[PDB]
């Protein structure tokens, strides 16, 4: 309360906010804990050449398959009114 | 002791193969570097080939098919002949 004076203060909606601290728990722990096991730290991360390659290689590919599913997404928008979508008949 | 000498003396005889060896094992440790160096050129250059030899190149991933709905060429979008 206070709001747009000199008593400006936190209400106690947002000291009841800070609060919750969540001290000892971990919602998302599962998502690293299988993320980890692709072994991509010891394969590729670890390692600053393999680092390199992965972000070179992986570039190249993610590049590429990027590209081409935009491709298609802009082909299902536009149906029917493509240059190729349209077959022109040559006037009798 | 000229024994402990000449034996003292002697311990350094190779430093010439030492030395030679001391870098070949700095250039041993720069030969992964290759794995990101080979791929790269070839993404650069990619564009400077043929097309037989970019379907080659990517084990047939990528063909004339592959090419972009809007060709930099528009001439040959859809192929060498348009589309129809
Ligand atoms: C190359 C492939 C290689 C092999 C395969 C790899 C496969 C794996 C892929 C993984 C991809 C990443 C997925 C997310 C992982 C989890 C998040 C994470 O990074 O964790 C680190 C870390 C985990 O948090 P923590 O506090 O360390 O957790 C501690 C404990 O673990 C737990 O602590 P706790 O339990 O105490 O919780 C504390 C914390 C825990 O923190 C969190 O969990 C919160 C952050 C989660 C972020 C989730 C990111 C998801 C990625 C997006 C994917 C987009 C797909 C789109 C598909 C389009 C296809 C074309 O939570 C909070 O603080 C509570 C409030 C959270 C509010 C979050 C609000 C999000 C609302 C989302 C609504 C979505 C509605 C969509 C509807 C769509 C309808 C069609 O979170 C962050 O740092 C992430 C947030 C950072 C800011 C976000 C930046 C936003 C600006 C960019 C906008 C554009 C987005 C583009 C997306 C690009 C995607 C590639
Ligand atoms: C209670 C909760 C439970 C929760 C459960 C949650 C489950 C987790 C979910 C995640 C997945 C879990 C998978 C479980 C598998 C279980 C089976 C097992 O034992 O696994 C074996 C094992 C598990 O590790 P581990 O048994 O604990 O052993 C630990 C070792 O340290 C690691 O072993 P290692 O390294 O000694 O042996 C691995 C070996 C396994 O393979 C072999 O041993 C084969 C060796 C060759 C044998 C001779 C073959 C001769 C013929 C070859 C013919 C084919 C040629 C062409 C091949 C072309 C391939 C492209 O190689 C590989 O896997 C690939 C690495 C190869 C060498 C890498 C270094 C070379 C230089 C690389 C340069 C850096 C950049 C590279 C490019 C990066 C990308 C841009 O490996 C893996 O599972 C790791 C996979 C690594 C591949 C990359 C994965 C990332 C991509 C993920 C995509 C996800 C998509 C998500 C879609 C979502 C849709 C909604
Ligand atoms: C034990 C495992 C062995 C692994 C290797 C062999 C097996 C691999 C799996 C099977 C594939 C076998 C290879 C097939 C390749 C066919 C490619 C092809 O014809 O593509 C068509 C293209 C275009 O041919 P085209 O134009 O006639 O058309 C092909 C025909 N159609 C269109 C119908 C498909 O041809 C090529 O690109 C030929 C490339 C040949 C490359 C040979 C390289 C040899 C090695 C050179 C070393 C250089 C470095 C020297 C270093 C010196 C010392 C420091
Ligand atoms: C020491 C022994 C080693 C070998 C051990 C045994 C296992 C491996 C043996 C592999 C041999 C068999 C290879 C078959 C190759 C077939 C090529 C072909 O027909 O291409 C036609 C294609 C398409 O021909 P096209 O250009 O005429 O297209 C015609 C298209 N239509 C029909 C619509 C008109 O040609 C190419 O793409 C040319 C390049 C060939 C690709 C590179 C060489 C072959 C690579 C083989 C990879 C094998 C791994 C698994 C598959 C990977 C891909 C998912
Ligand atoms: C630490 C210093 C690093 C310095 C790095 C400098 C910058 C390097 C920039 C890299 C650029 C990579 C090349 C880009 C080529 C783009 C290709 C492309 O889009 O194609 C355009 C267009 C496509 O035409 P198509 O009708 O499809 O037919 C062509 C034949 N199939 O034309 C081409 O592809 C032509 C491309 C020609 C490329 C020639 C490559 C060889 C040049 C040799 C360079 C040597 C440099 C030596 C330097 C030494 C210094 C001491």
């Amino acid at each position: 309360s206070g709001f747009g004076t000199s008593y400006a203060h936190d209400p106690k909606w947002i000291e009841d906010w800070m609060a919750r601290k969540r001290v000892g728990v971990d919602r998302m722990d599962w998502f690293f804990r299988a993320f980890n096991r692709l072994r991509l730290y010891e394969l590729f991360f670890k390692s600053t050449p393999r680092f390199y390659a992965f972000m070179v290689i992986g570039g190249l590919l993610g590049s590429y398959y990027w590209s081409r599913f935009w491709e298609q997404y802009w082909i299902r928008v536009n149906k029917g009114r493509l240059y190729k979508d349209v077959p022109y008949v040559y006037p009798p | 002791t000229l024994a402990v000498y000449h034996r003292l003396w002697g311990m350094t005889e190779q430093f010439a193969a030492r030395k030679k060896w001391g870098w070949r094992q700095v250039y041993h440790r720069m030969l992964p570097f290759q794995i990101a160096l080979y791929p790269s050129l070839m993404w650069y250059l990619f564009g400077w080939f043929d097309d037989p030899y970019k379907e080659a190149m990517t084990l047939g991933i990528w063909n004339v098919s592959k090419r972009s709905l809007y060709f930099w060429d528009p001439l040959r979008s859809g192929g060498d002949k348009g589309w129809y």
